[PDB]
C-alpha cells in the first residue's frame, strides 16, 4: 500500500532492529 | 491540582489525569510523567499485537540481501499483488539444503537483519530520494504485513489511537511505575492488576475477532490438484 | 516557623532513611501558606532545603514534597497580606528506607 | 439534593445518579464523572457481544476485494440477498491455494484491512437518494451482520439500548472507576462483583434463547445430492 | 416509619415495605426506592423462565423476512393449529444447504431481528390498524409460544403475579440495591442470599411442574412408520 | 391466543430485542 | 387468587407492538 | 472516530525509512 | 533539583535517574552509581541473548584451525559467502573420528579458544584499506553471527540500543544493587520484580518475531537426491 | 429477495 | 554472493 522511502527521523524507543541514538546519524548521513 | 475534559485525547491532557488520578502532584513529580509514560507506552507495545498498529509496505528482494525494516516486530501474513501466493518461513539449514538440492512454493528464513529466499526472486521499488510517483507498482511486487513500532509522544498535541481507544490502560500502566518512583506499593499492584485486566479484554477482543464469521470443518483435503 | 532534627525516634529508628511524601495539615481560616522542607543525612547540620509549595486554605488539602533524607526538617513561611489562617496540626506521610 | 428520575434513560441523569450513589459533591469529582463513564462504556462494548449491538450493511466488492467498515468487532453469518448461500471464513494460505488449485461454496478471509473472497464475487450498492424514497436494494448484493461498536455519548439527553436494558451496569462500572480514582478498595471490590454478576445475568440470558428448543440427538444429514 | 397492610399486594405498599424493612428511610432515599425496585426486577427477569411470563402469538411469516417482536426473550414450542405440528431450530448454514439442495419437517432460524424458513411459508395474520376483529384465524396460521418482558411498575395501583406470589423476593432483590446504595455489606449479603434461595425455590418448583404426571420409558421408537 | 396489533406505548427495559429511548418515537411515527 | 400457583394468572407483556419494518410493510 | 473499534484508524510507524545498507545500494 | 530529560538515552541522564529516583544526594551514595551501573549490565548480557547485541565478521582460516574472537558469548548459523552451506556444531570425539574414517557436509568444533573444521576449509579477510573505500570481500569467505558482548559505558554522552529500547531494564537492575547496598529489603524485591517482568516481555517478544507465520504440520521432507 | 435490517 | 550486515 506504501512504500519506506521516507527519510530517518527518529529512533525506535520500541524494537529490537532498526536505528539506535548512537546510530541515526549513521542513517541521515 | 489541575483539570481536565472528559475525553482523554492527546498527550496533553494524559499528562494532567496521571498528576489528577495521583494527588501526588508537584514540580520533581510532574517533570518525570513523560518518562512514566514512557515505560508504560514501551511495556505496552513490548507484547501488544493488534491491528491499529500493523503497516503493510512493498519490499525489495534483490534476491538474498532483502533487509528487515527498523519497524520490524512480527510479521503477519506475506505475499505478492499478482494472483495471490502465501510464503512459509522456515530455517536456514532448510533453505541452504534447498539451494543445492534442486517452483510453487516459496519459503524465506532472517539471517540477522535480512530476509532470505531461495529462489532468485527480482522484486522491485522505487529509490530512495523519489518524488511521490507511486509507480504503479509493476509485477513481482512482494508485500509484507507486519507490527510496526508506534511512535512515541512528542508534543502536547499528539495523539494516538490508544488514547481515543483505552486511555486507562496508558494511566494505569504509567501510575504503576509513578507509584513506584515514590514509594507505594498498593497503589503499583492495584494499577498493575486493572492494566493487566485491560488489556487480557483486549488481546482477547482481539483473538474473537478472528475467524469470527463461521465455522470450519476440513473438507478431507488430500491435495485434488496434483496433476499440475 | 523552623524545626529541625525530626529523626522519628519515637516511632522508628533515627539512622534509618525516611522518604518524606506529603504533609496532612488540617488550617483553619483563609490564608495562603509557604511550605519549605529539607533534611540531611546528619544530624548536627542544619539540613539544605529540597523544595516549596504553597498550600492555599480552600482549594488544596496537602502539600507534595519528595526527600529520603533520615532527619527531616520543615519550614513555615506566611508573607501574604490578606491572610488570616491557622495551623492546628500537621500529619506526614512518610517510608522507610535503609541505612549505610 | 442531586434528584434523579426513576426512568433513568439518559446520559445527564445517570450523571447525576452516579454523582448521588458517591455522595461527594466536589468539582475535583463531578468534572471527572463523564471519563469514568467513558472508562465504563469502553470495558464493556470492549467484550460484549449482543444482538441490539449488531448491524446489517451492503459491501460494495469490486473484484475480489473489499474494506472493513470503520465501526467494526466482529463479523458473524454473511450471505447474499437471494437463495442464502452462507459465506464461511478461512485462512490466507487457503484462500490463495484455491486459486492454484481450483455447486460453488465462497469463501473469504481478512488481509489486515480488506475481505478477500476467492470466487471474485461482484456486490453493488443500494440507491443511495435520500429524497424521502426507499434504498431499493440492488441484485446481486452481499449482507454482513457485524457487532457495530456504538458512539460515544457527548450529550446530556443523549441515551443506549443499555441506559434502558442495564443502567446498573454502567453505573456500578463506573462507580467501579471512581472508587478506583479515590484510594477505596472495599468498594471497587463490590461493584466490580456486582457488574461481573450483572454481565454474567446478560450473557447468560443470551445463550438461553439460542437453537434451544429443539432435541440435541438425530445428527443432522447433510452429506450430498449423491445418496 | 410508614405502616403496611399485611399482603403486599400492589407497588404503592411494597415502596413502604421496603422502607419499613430497612430503618434507613428518608427524604433522598425513598426517591430511589423506584430505581432499586427497576434494578430488582432487571436482575430478576433476566433469568427468570416461569409460565406466568409466558405470552403466545400468531405471526406473519412472509416466507423469510418474518421479524422478532419486541419482548422476545426465549422461545417455547412453536407449531401451527392446523392437525398440529413442532417446528425445529437450526443454524443458518443448514438452511443455506437446504435451500439449494432439494415437505414434512420444517425448520428456522435467527438471523438478527428475524425467523427465516426454508420453504416459502403463507402465514396470514390481519394487518395493524385493524379495529378488533379476531378474523377466525385461517389456516397455515402458526403460533408462536415464547417468554414476554413483563412491565415496569409505573403507577402505586400497578399490580404484578410476583407481588401476589412471590412479595418478599422483590423486597429482597431490592433491599440489596438499598443497601448498596447506601454503605452496608451484612444486609447484603443476607438478602441476595435469601433471594437467591427463593429463586432457586421457585425455578425447582416449575421443574418439578414438567413432565410429572407419570414415568417415561422410550419404548424403542425405529420410526414404525416408514411407507407415507 | 392473541395478535400483535397493539400500539407501541412503552420500551424494552427488559429484553435484548425491540425499542429503546432513542428508538419508541419512530416505532409510533 | 393463587398464593404460589403459577398457573393463576398471566402478567402481561410490555406492549403487543411490532417493529418499524411491519408498520412500513 | 472508535470507541473500542480497532479498525477505527491506525496509527503510524516510527518512520518509513530504510536501514543504511539500502541507502549505499 | 536533579533534573533529568524525557528522552532518556544517554548514561549522564541515566545517572541523575537513579540519584532522583533514589532521592538521596549524598557523594557517599553518588560515587557508587557507576559501579551499580556496571553490575546491571553484566547481569543483563551475561544471559540477554537478542539480535540488536549480535555482530558479523570474517574468519582467517588457515588451515582447519582459528581462534575466537574476544568479544564471543554464543554462536549461532555460521556458513560462506556462497551457496550457503550452513555449518553445524559437533563434538571433538566425533571431527576426530571423521579424518580417521573419512556432497561434503561442514563440521566444526570448540578446542578451548579454537574452531576446528574437519575438512580443512580455507578463508580470507576483506581488503582493509580505511582510504574512504569499501571492503571488497574476498572470495572463499566464511560468515559468523555470534552475540557480541557491548563495551562499558566510561563516559557520560555514551549510550546504547538498552538505553533507547528499556532503559527501565537497566534503571531498575541497578537501584537493585543500589537497595542490597544499602539494607532496603523491599525495595529490592520491587525492582528484582519489575527488571524480571521487563526481560520476560523482551524475551517473549524475541519469540514472537521467530519462525511462527506458517503452520507447524507437514513435516518437511529433505531426505536426498535419491527418491 | 431478502433485504437488510435498517433502524427504526 | 552475499556480504556481512557492517554497522551504520
Amino acid at each position: 500500500i506504501v512504500y519506506n522511502n521516507q527519510a530517518p527521523d527518529a529512533v525506535n524507543n520500541v524494537g529490537q532492529f532498526g536505528a539506535t541514538e548512537g546510530s541515526i546519524g549513521a542513517y541521515k548521513q | 491540582m489541575p483539570d481536565v475534559q472528559y475525553p482523554i485525547n492527546t498527550y496533553g491532557w494524559l499528562k494532567k489525569a496521571v498528576a489528577l488520578w495521583a494527588d501526588r502532584d508537584d514540580d520533581e513529580f510532574v517533570n518525570q510523567i513523560p518518562n512514566f509514560i514512557n515505560f508504560a507506552e514501551k511495556e505496552i507495545y513490548r507484547n501488544l499485537r493488534i491491528p491499529p498498529l500493523e503497516k503493510e509496505v512493498y519490499l525489495d528482494i534483490k534476491d538474498g540481501v532483502a533487509y528487515i525494516p527498523p519497524d520490524y516486530l512480527e510479521a503477519q501474513w506475506m505475499m505478492r499483488a499478482k494472483d495471490g501466493t502465501i510464503f512459509q518461513v522456515t530455517s536456514p539449514e532448510e533453505i541452504s539444503y534447498r539451494r543445492q538440492h534442486g517452483n510453487q512454493p516459496v519459503n524465506f528464513a532472517r539471517f540477522g537483519s535480512r530476509f532470505i529466499f531461495y529462489p532468485s526472486i527480482e522484486a522491485d521499488t522505487p529509490y530512495y530520494p523519489d518524488d511521490g510517483s507511486p509507480l504503479i507498482p509493476a509485477e513481482n511486487s512482494v508485500i509484507l504485513s507486519y507490527y510496526a513500532d508506534p511512535p512515541e509522544f512528542h508534543e502536547d498535541t499528539d495523539t494516538s489511537t490508544i488514547l481515543t481507544i483505552a486511555p486507562e490502560l496508558l494511566l494505569y500502566f504509567t501510575l504503576r511505575h509513578a507509584c513506584l518512583f515514590v514509594q507505594d506499593d498498593n497503589g503499583v499492584q492495584k494499577w498493575s492488576a486493572l492494566g493487566k485486566a485491560i488489556l487480557d479484554e483486549m488481546v482477547e477482543q482481539n483473538k474473537k475477532q478472528e475467524y469470527s464469521g463461521s465455522p470450519i470443518a476440513i473438507p478431507n483435503n488430500m491435495t485434488r490438484l496434483q496433476s499440475s | 516557623l523552623e524545626r529541625t532534627g525530626i529523626d522519628f525516634d519515637n516511632v522508628t529508628n533515627e539512622w534509618n532513611q525516611k522518604h518524606i511524601n506529603r504533609f496532612r495539615p488540617q488550617t483553619t481560616g483563609s490564608g495562603t501558606y509557604i511550605f519549605e522542607a529539607g533534611g540531611s543525612q546528619f544530624s548536627n547540620e542544619y539540613g539544605h532545603p529540597h523544595t516549596s509549595k504553597t498550600y492555599t486554605i480552600g482549594v488544596d488539602r496537602h502539600v507534595s514534597v519528595r526527600l529520603n533524607h533520615p532527619y527531616l526538617f520543615y519550614n513555615v513561611i506566611d508573607n501574604d497580606v490578606n491572610s488570616n489562617a491557622a495551623i492546628n496540626g500537621l500529619t506526614i506521610e512518610f517510608a522507610v528506607g535503609g541505612r549505610r
